[PDB]
């Protein structure tokens, strides 16, 4: 509800099976995308194309 | 270049006039194929026919207006026409747009002229001198929301400042997403039930706002912004047939109901001259 | 963000489960990056949403 | 002579004087020969 | 001894054979082909089904009586589902087509009657409520059923006028879109070959037709005497060079 | 700084990456391939989705505790709903496949216990009833649920009993067939080639199953002090150089 | 310019998708390390992106 | 053609078409092969 360093972490649960980690759509210009960097970028310009990457580090 | 070569008396079994147009060609048949001739020369290119100079002329496609005046207590600039935007397409005044649906995809570069001339309807001492700003709004960028917000500032967003009266001239490159603009399209935007058929950002070619830099003085100044594009560096795929009921709507082939026959009756019978 | 143009969602899931040693308790969590592929093309530059003012700022 | 740098913002093409019809005219798939019966 | 009026068409598992046909019409004098690399923009290898989806699937019959005013059948939706075809539709993200069109209707010698078989790629249809009223996805996505243009205006749908095509221009210039006639004193079928056409290398095969193919009784079916007052017609298409990319969960579309 | 133990798999438009692998296991020593025209019969061209079908379906997990008998799948059948691969096993008479199988279960080094991941060409079942009694199809056709060794006997189906691996052998000789062991202290995935093994060039997908997939708890689970007593086990599996033959109707299978 | 390469299926001991981002470095992982991906071209040059031309109206 | 003596005075520069990430997106001392392991 206030911007904190903690909506930067993703959670996990020990002993949980199949069920969902995170779910987001990809409009990189806008929502979780929209303050990145690349998001910052993207808005510079009015279209864009190619390939992301998208890299999840353990912790 | 003959236009037509000599040919004279023909008793063949080789007949040129007799095909089947159940096939679906039309069958290159000439004067001479049926008639004796005599040589005549061309004398003619078809230049003018050129799909670069048919659409490449000047039309007006867009007339708005937007009023300089004190714009104290105003509560909604947009609404007062201190400014207003346009978003750009060439299928609002038809005479460009019947030109344009002769083909199904079309690309090109546009060139655009703006011409802005002011009316003075009450009682003034004088005629002001007007700047107008316009600016090319893509998608996504901010838009404005007063006659003179942050957005004016158009610090990565073209904007060109000319004087009422007087022309401004620019190009712009061909903007579309795809390889051509569709001039149609047999779709929706995803498969939704209730999403819109037909219109689409395939088609999409920017958007422009306009306002007047001057503040006010004691009078008021009606200023008519005129719109013209030319398109250079045609290219035009698939002919289609021409428009022929009126239109209703910007990106619906829509016609209106109880329209009235398009095809002229005949005063007299099929026999009649 | 537009419809025609969309371009998908990105979802993660336990494939097996977080198992966690002995003598270790409650959530990790997952830093997640992203970067743009040397693919990526942008195109039409316009001015971002993202900054806006309302009077000139002053010394 | 071009003075600006953008492609988009010379003037006007040039006549294609590229010109033919039989995509629109015979697009068959067997060749008809004009003189020669239509159907055969 | 060859005729332009006898034929043989095999692609895949099937076959037809035409002896009473009026040449073939090659859309734009193109071949369907596929997508090469320079004009290709998704990094997805493609999938390419070959001889499981490029054969000939036989639409519903129709049935041509003195007051049929024509139907109308949208590509690819008319085979959205049609064996692995159909699969592979709904199932990719995108896809790509060309098809080979054979439209039938046998009389006799004492028949008259003369159908138009035209492709008109794009064909975006007007709403018969005017104004800016849209045609909703159901409507423009009939399935193999096709439009009936005799049947009545229903809401939401489009406007099944025939002298307008069903868009604002007239009946006699669909002439400029690849068409044959079938005239029953003359031919028996009518054969189409569609390319692709897009102003983009691959898209969507549900949310956009590429070509509606329209089949128009043009001179009214006139039988002879005592005879029955109508002729089925038969519809039969074959995709042919697809290919289907991103593939995943599997579309859900409306209705 | 190649280890044995790291390993990446892409297939179609999947990967799988493993950090603590034990090498992998090539049936028989030879990689699944296409079927020569040498060993060909069917004079149909086959058809060969490729990427659309040789991808990486990951079935539903399973829970090993330390009550566990071990589990069994059966190929093609483990597939029949998975995606397009499983469209077409329905619709052509006849189809051929090869898989990469790759079994998951990651633990901690407190943990131990030690899965045995096997392969059986041609695993025809007994009938927990003796005599001569069948069993019936539909036990012997799970789906993406397989069978659970742990499972009561029901009637018609198999016997589960786990020291006869189903048929009249003893567990112990299973290592005759191409397997591989997953034991927590060294491994956490096991991962199989398997090319397509048939007394025919092609054959039926329906009636006939030709490997099952056999995980089987050994050493049984032993979890840390106070840990929960159970591990989940994942199994995905890749059809690969799939190729199917005879496009039609579209089966219709018991129950 | 190629923009991806055709690439098909892997079996490798070879894992470019598994770094460590502790060392602050963005490695240049493309689509074609980890799906099956065909030829296209760039068709493209970064042209308006270039400072000059971000700073430049 | 310039019209003017100074160099300010000139057009726009024209595109660097220099671009080399690595100095930002792979600043390491001791080089990372892709595809071998990051850390040995």
């Amino acid at each position: 509800t206030k911007d904190e360093v903690n909506s930067y972490l993703i959670p996990l649960n020990a002993n949980r099976q199949n069920e969902q980690v995170f779910g987001t759509n990809l409009f990189i210009g806008d929502g979780v995308f929209k303050t990145t960097l690349l998001g910052e970028i993207v808005q510079y310009y009015t279209h864009w194309s190619g390939s992301l990457r998208f890299s999840l580090m353990y912790t | 270049t003959v236009a037509s070569i000599s040919s004279g008396p023909k008793h063949t079994q080789k007949v040129p006039i007799l095909t089947a147009n159940e096939t679906g060609a039309t069958m290159p048949v000439l004067p001479s194929d049926s008639i004796e001739t005599r040589t005549t020369y061309m004398h003619f290119n078809g230049s003018e026919t050129d799909v670069e100079c048919f659409l490449g002329r000047a039309a007006c496609v867009h007339v708005t207006e937007i009023q300089n005046k004190d714009a104290t207590g105003i509560d909604n600039h947009r609404e007062a026409k201190l400014f207003n935007d346009w978003k750009i397409n060439l299928s609002s005044l038809v005479q460009l747009r019947k030109k344009l649906e002769l083909f199904t995809y079309v690309r090109f570069d546009s060139e655009y002229t703006i011409l802005a001339t002011a009316s003075q309807p009450d009682s003034a001492n004088y005629s002001s001198n007007l700047v107008v700003q316009a600016m090319y709004v893509p998608p996504g960028a901010p838009n404005p929301k007063e006659w003179d917000d942050y957005t004016w500032q158009s610090a990565s967003n073209p904007s060109v400042f000319f004087k009422v009266g007087d022309t401004s001239r620019f190009s712009v490159p061909y903007v579309g997403l795809a390889s051509a603009y569709n001039c149609f399209y047999d779709g929706y935007s995803h498969d939704d039930a209730e999403t819109q058929y037909g219109i689409t950002v395939l088609n999409h070619m920017g958007g422009m706002a306009f306002r007047i830099v001057n503040e006010h003085d004691e009078h008021k100044t009606l200023v008519k912004i005129r719109v013209y594009h030319r398109a250079k560096h045609v290219e035009a795929w698939i002919p289609r047939a021409p428009r022929a009921l009126p239109y209703t709507s910007i990106g619906r082939t829509n016609y209106p109901k109880n329209t009235e026959p398009v095809i002229k009756k005949r005063k007299g019978d099929i026999k009649s001259y | 963000p537009d419809t025609y143009t969309s371009a998908g969602f990105l979802s993660c899931w336990y494939q097996t489960s977080l198992i966690l040693p002995p003598e270790t308790t409650g959530q990790v969590y997952l830093l997640s990056f992203i970067s743009a592929c040397p693919d990526f093309k942008l195109r039409l530059m316009k001015d971002t949403q993202t900054i806006s003012q309302t009077v000139a700022l002053t010394e | 002579i071009n003075y600006y740098k953008d492609a988009a913002s010379t003037s006007s093409a040039g006549q294609s004087l590229s010109m033919d019809p039989s995509k629109f005219t015979e697009p068959v798939k067997d060749l008809m020969l004009k003189g020669a019966p239509a159907l055969n | 001894g060859y005729s332009d009026r006898v034929q043989q068409i095999t692609l895949g598992n099937s076959t037809i054979t035409t002896q009473e046909a009026a040449n073939a019409v090659v859309c734009y004098a193109e071949w369907p082909e596929y997508l090469p690399d320079v004009d290709a923009s998704d990094v997805n290898k493609t999938s390419k089904p070959d001889t499981s989806v490029c054969r000939f699937y036989t639409l519903d019959s129709k049935t041509w009586t003195t007051g049929s005013k024509g139907w109308c059948w949208k590509l690819p939706d008319a085979l959205k589902d049609m064996g692995v075809f159909g699969q592979n539709m709904f199932f990719h993200s995108l896809g790509r087509s060309g098809y080979t069109v054979h439209v039938q209707c046998n009389a006799t010698k004492f028949h008259s009657g003369c159908l138009l078989v035209v492709v008109i790629p794009e064909h975006q249809l007007a709403s018969h409520e005017g104004g800016n009223v849209s045609v909703k996805y159901t409507f423009t996505h009939p399935g193999e059923r096709g439009i009936d243009l005799s049947s009545a205006n229903e809401v939401g749908g489009p406007v099944k006028d025939v002298l307008y095509n069903m868009n604002g221009t007239l009946l006699g210039n669909l002439l400029i879109f690849p068409h044959q006639f079938i005239n029953l004193r003359t031919n028996n079928t009518a054969t189409i070959v569609i390319p692709y056409i897009n102003s983009v290398p691959i898209d969507s095969m549900t949310r956009h037709n590429n070509v509606s193919l329209m089949v128009i009784p043009i001179a009214p079916l006139t039988v002879p005497t005592g005879a029955t007052p109508s002729l089925p017609i038969t519809v039969t298409i074959a995709p042919m060079c697809t290919e289907f990319s991103g593939i995943r969960s599997k579309s859900i579309v409306p209705q």
